[PDB]
DNA sequence: TTTCTGTCTCGTGCCTGGTAATCC
RNA sequence: UGCCUGGUGUCUUGGGUGU
DNA sequence: GGATTACACCCAAGACACCAGGCACGAGACAGAAA
């Protein structure tokens, strides 16, 4: 037999962390702890008590001003991204720049050649699932007032049309629950709508 | 404000059921409310409570009366009541029963006011 | 945690993983933490929601 | 009534023994805890149980099966009614009387009142 | 332990006097021995007897 | 191609995710990576996926074929005949197509099967091809004596244990340190047991849970280069006695068997630890051995 | 007297059972 | 980086307080 | 013979399985005995 095997970096860093090199490298987004805020660095811990540290260029937006202190506080974990691993030393240094932590969304080194990967298919349910994303739920409004009728355009039409020459009705606009449509009987068989613009609403069904 | 700042809350309980006690939160200044929830608050003014001395041989000895806060540590109640309740302020001693419902409170204050 | 199932001994099991407060710790897609009991909803795919048994990575 | 009550279910058979909520022990100081009154009611009512059961297989004195039921009898009507007219009562080793399951629901302090 | 405070505890378990003390505050420290559990295993004597 | 629980359930971070859009995938390929098959067939068995083979040049084998069955014939009789024919030949492409895909499919599989079967011998073979530690100024294949020092996790209320073991694979000598590792009473007490007791252990091995066994690695070092622990030799350049870290899969495995309760009823679960990473150093082939059935669980 | 030791008493330990009206 | 605790006998008896 | 005799509240103080006697494990001391 080969004699005893001595563990090496790599080895005894998965066997401490038990987290293997490729699951912990450079381009990876991780929930990193916060533990300790200064003004020129933040200290922060890793799910698997790795130490880190991000010197002040990247705890705050290069266009902002503000102290590290008075946006990020301790007990206050956010997500990190990888830029260096001490793996003898089991540091780290992380960045907390969004070019890092929201563009990285395909991190997989997938080969996406055509010849062998259908890249229509996938983008096509990329916008299938985007339009279901838009997709959302629209519900009526109720207001109470003596004049409101829960009416169309043609149905507030028609009701006036029994009514003499001045009668007003008030209905839901089309350009949204801030506007309100009034009509009034102009003249027989002649009706104006008017649009109504709401500001300071209390609700959507809400004056 | 907190449990110790009048006005202020003792418990925040979640839809769940969870309590979260104010005393042994580090964060309270960290809780957002959602709707739902419910905030043990501290007792304020016109909350209608149930009063009560014994022995009650009538039911006009429990009546609901509305809360006023004030200083110093008794009971205080007009005198016109001091009949039904055959009570005086001699060393008298009365109970209080607090609603812990919006059904309760309004039989309290349509009912027993 | 890839979602299948498996039967093992009792004694086959490595061990629990006993986790503290600061080492289970879970972020949303919007960045807000989530913590151990709390309601979530899946972004998209079935969209469900539940209550957070366990975090893990 | 034949489905609910028949009328040689009046003579016990078979004893159902109550789980420890109803008879819960007590912590007398910091290192002994008491047992309460039921569980040692119940544990003489056992030990009667074994020595009729070891006397009958070994030999049979009718005089000593008789005393040895009696006492059975006597214990099992005690456990659960201690306050029966035209004999003495069960004791305590501290001497007072055992507080059966009767007295738990009756008086002002009991169960139901 | 009692949710109070030890800290105005002597080195004997006696509060001293002159000492102001308000509710729940322990005035008298004593402890009963229980015997040791497993705990032995790895704890660095900080286990509780 | 993907039914709609493969249109759904195929996530970014799922294992799946990889072959969510092959196509046109060679077969003469897929024996090199047999993983990559066997997980699109274990896909297609959770009704996500569904599995084609196609030919390209299957028009080429229908319209030779046609051409050796067709006739010569050009009236409108020969022609009938003939649409008959090629009609009849489709219908029986038709019935033929699923079988033959079916038994490529099955040879495929088993191919596959049978690689990843070697490859996993081949790293097991690996796994347990290990000598034990040989000592220096001795001939290989001889046992040494081994101290194993644990605490586990490193928690305040954190003990170290101490282990020894001999060559005979009998345990010796088993010491608590209940005092703060990074204190000099703890280097002074080790250095004490180290040293008066006799023991001279021949190498030494350090293992725990997590990082902070490697500060408890990394002092030991120190005190080891500090107060030069050479190995006694029996009768000049002494030696050091080696420290390194040990794996402990097997160790692991040890202080949760019954085997081990049996064997030590009065001993902690640490020390149940020590022993096993003691006797892994000694004979790690026995150490596997004893794993029986708990064997097959390890990451292989 | 020096030295190996016996073996029977004895300290430490423990099991487990004996032992006041009234009223219907 | 060293890091925070809710858990309180029972049974009798006596003396009191407001009606 | 049996059953029941106002309501609520406060505080303090004294008692709550003890034991003894027969069975086991370990130890040790002072006296035996060869030299
Ligand atoms: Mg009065």
């Amino acid at each position: 037999r080969r004699d005893f095997h001595i563990l090496n970096e790599a080895e005894i860093f998965q066997l401490l962390t038990r987290e293997t090199v490729d699951s912990f490298r450079k381009g990876m987004v991780i929930p990193v702890y916060v533990r300790k805020v200064e003004s020129s660095y933040m200290s922060v811990s890793t799910q698997s008590l790795i130490a880190g540290n991000i010197q002040r260029q990247d705890i705050l937006e290069p266009n902002d001003r503000r102290d590290p202190r008075e946006v990020y506080s301790v007990g206050q974990t956010v997500r990190a991204c990888i830029l260096d691993v001490d793996y003898y030393n089991f540091k780290c240094q992380l960045s907390l720049l969004r070019q890092f932590t929201e563009n990285q969304v395909a991190g997989l080194n997938v080969n996406r050649n055509p010849k062998f990967w259908d890249i229509e298919s996938e983008n096509r349910d990329r916008q299938e699932e985007i339009d279901k994303q838009r997709e959302e739920s629209r519900e009526s409004r109720v207001i109470k007032h003596p004049f409101f009728h829960n009416m169309k355009s043609k149905e507030a039409e028609d009701y006036l049309a029994a009514r003499p020459v001045g009668d007003v009705v008030i209905r839901p606009s089309s350009k949204g629950s801030n506007h309100i449509t009034i009509s009034w009987k102009v003249a027989p068989q002649l009706y104006q709508h008017i649009d109504v613009l709401e500001e300071n609403k209390d609700d959507a069904n809400a004056i | 404000n907190g449990p110790n700042e009048h006005p202020g809350a003792k418990y925040v309980i979640r839809d769940n059921g969870d309590r979260i006690d104010l005393r042994y939160h580090k964060r309270a200044g960290d809780i957002v409310l959602q709707y739902g929830w419910k905030v043990e608050r501290h007792l304020m003014d016109d909350d209608p409570v149930l009063f009560n001395r014994q022995p009650s041989l009538h039911k006009m000895s429990m009546m609901a009366h509305r809360v006023k806060v004030m200083p110093y540590s008794t009971f205080r109640l007009n005198l016109s009541v001091t009949s039904p309740y055959n009570a005086d302020f001699d060393g008298d001693e009365m109970n209080l029963h607090v609603p812990q419902s919006e059904e309760t409170r309004a039989e309290l204050s349509q009912l027993c006011a | 945690s890839d979602g299948k199932l498996l039967s093992l001994p009792p004694v086959s099991i490595y061990s629990k993983l006993n986790l503290n407060p600061n080492q289970q710790i879970a972020i949303d897609s919007n960045g807000v933490e989530v913590k151990v009991g709390d309601t979530v909803r899946e972004f998209t795919g079935e969209r469900r929601q539940g209550t957070i048994l366990h975090v893990y990575r | 009534n034949e489905d609910y009550a028949r009328p040689e279910w009046m003579i016990i058979t078979v004893l159902p023994v109550p789980p420890p909520q109803v008879r819960p022990s007590i912590a007398m100081d910091e290192t002994t805890q008491g047992q309460d009154d039921l569980t040692h009611k119940l544990s003489d009512i056992l030990k009667a149980n074994i020595n009729v059961q070891k006397l009958e297989m070994d030999g049979s004195p009718q005089h000593i099966i008789n005393e040895v039921e009696q006492l059975l009898q006597f214990h099992v009507a005690t456990y659960m009614d201690n306050d029966i007219a035209g004999q003495p009562q069960a004791l305590q080793k501290s001497g007072r009387p055992v507080k059966a399951i009767r007295a738990r629901l009756k008086g002002k302090e009991g169960r139901l009142r | 332990l009692k949710h109070g405070t030890y800290e105005k505890l002597d080195e004997d378990g006696l509060i001293a006097p002159g000492v102001r003390v308000s509710g729940d505050d322990i005035i008298i420290g004593k402890t009963t021995p229980i015997p040791p559990d497993t705990e032995e295993l790895g704890q660095r004597t900080k286990y509780h007897t | 191609e993907l039914t709609e629980r493969g249109k759904l359930q195929i996530e970014p971070e799922s294992p799946y995710f990889d072959f969510k859009y092959a196509k046109n995938r060679p077969i003469s390929a897929l024996t090199a990576t047999p993983d990559l098959y066997l997980r699109m067939i274990q896909a297609e068995n959770d009704g996500l996926v569904n599995i084609k083979v196609e030919l390209p040049m299957l028009s080429t084998v229908v319209d030779h074929f046609y051409n050796i069955l067709k006739s010569d014939g050009t009236s409108e009789i020969s022609e009938k005949w003939n649409a008959l024919r090629n009609d009849a030949w489709k219908q029986s492409l038709d019935k033929l197509i699923p079988l033959v895909q079916l038994n490529v499919k099955e040879s495929i599989r088993r191919d596959c099967e049978r690689v990843l079967y070697f490859q996993v011998k081949n790293s097991f073979t690996k796994k347990i091809d290990q000598a034990p530690y040989q000592p220096p100024t001795y001939a290989k294949g001889t046992i040494p004596r081994v101290l194993t020092l644990s605490f586990g996790e490193g928690n305040r209320g954190d003990a170290v244990l101490g282990v020894f073991m001999d060559d005979s694979g009998d345990v010796k000598s088993q010491i608590k340190f209940d005092e703060d590792f990074q204190s000099r009473d703890f280097s002074d007490s080790l250095t004490r047991y180290i040293k008066s007791n006799n023991i001279n252990p021949d190498i030494i091995g350090i293992s725990g849970f997590n990082i902070h066994t490697k500060k408890l690695f990394d002092k030991v070092n120190e005190l080891v280069n500090e107060e030069r622990l050479t190995i006694e030799y029996d009768n000049s350049d002494k030696h050091l006695i080696r420290v390194i870290y040990v794996n402990d899969e097997t160790a692991r495995l040890y202080q949760h068997s019954s085997k081990s309760s049996a064997e030590y009823p009065n001993r902690p679960q640490l020390a149940k630890y020590c022993i096993g990473l003691a006797k892994y150093i000694q004979s790690p082939l026995l150490e596997y051995l004893a794993l029986d059935e708990s064997m097959y669980s390890l990451h292989i």
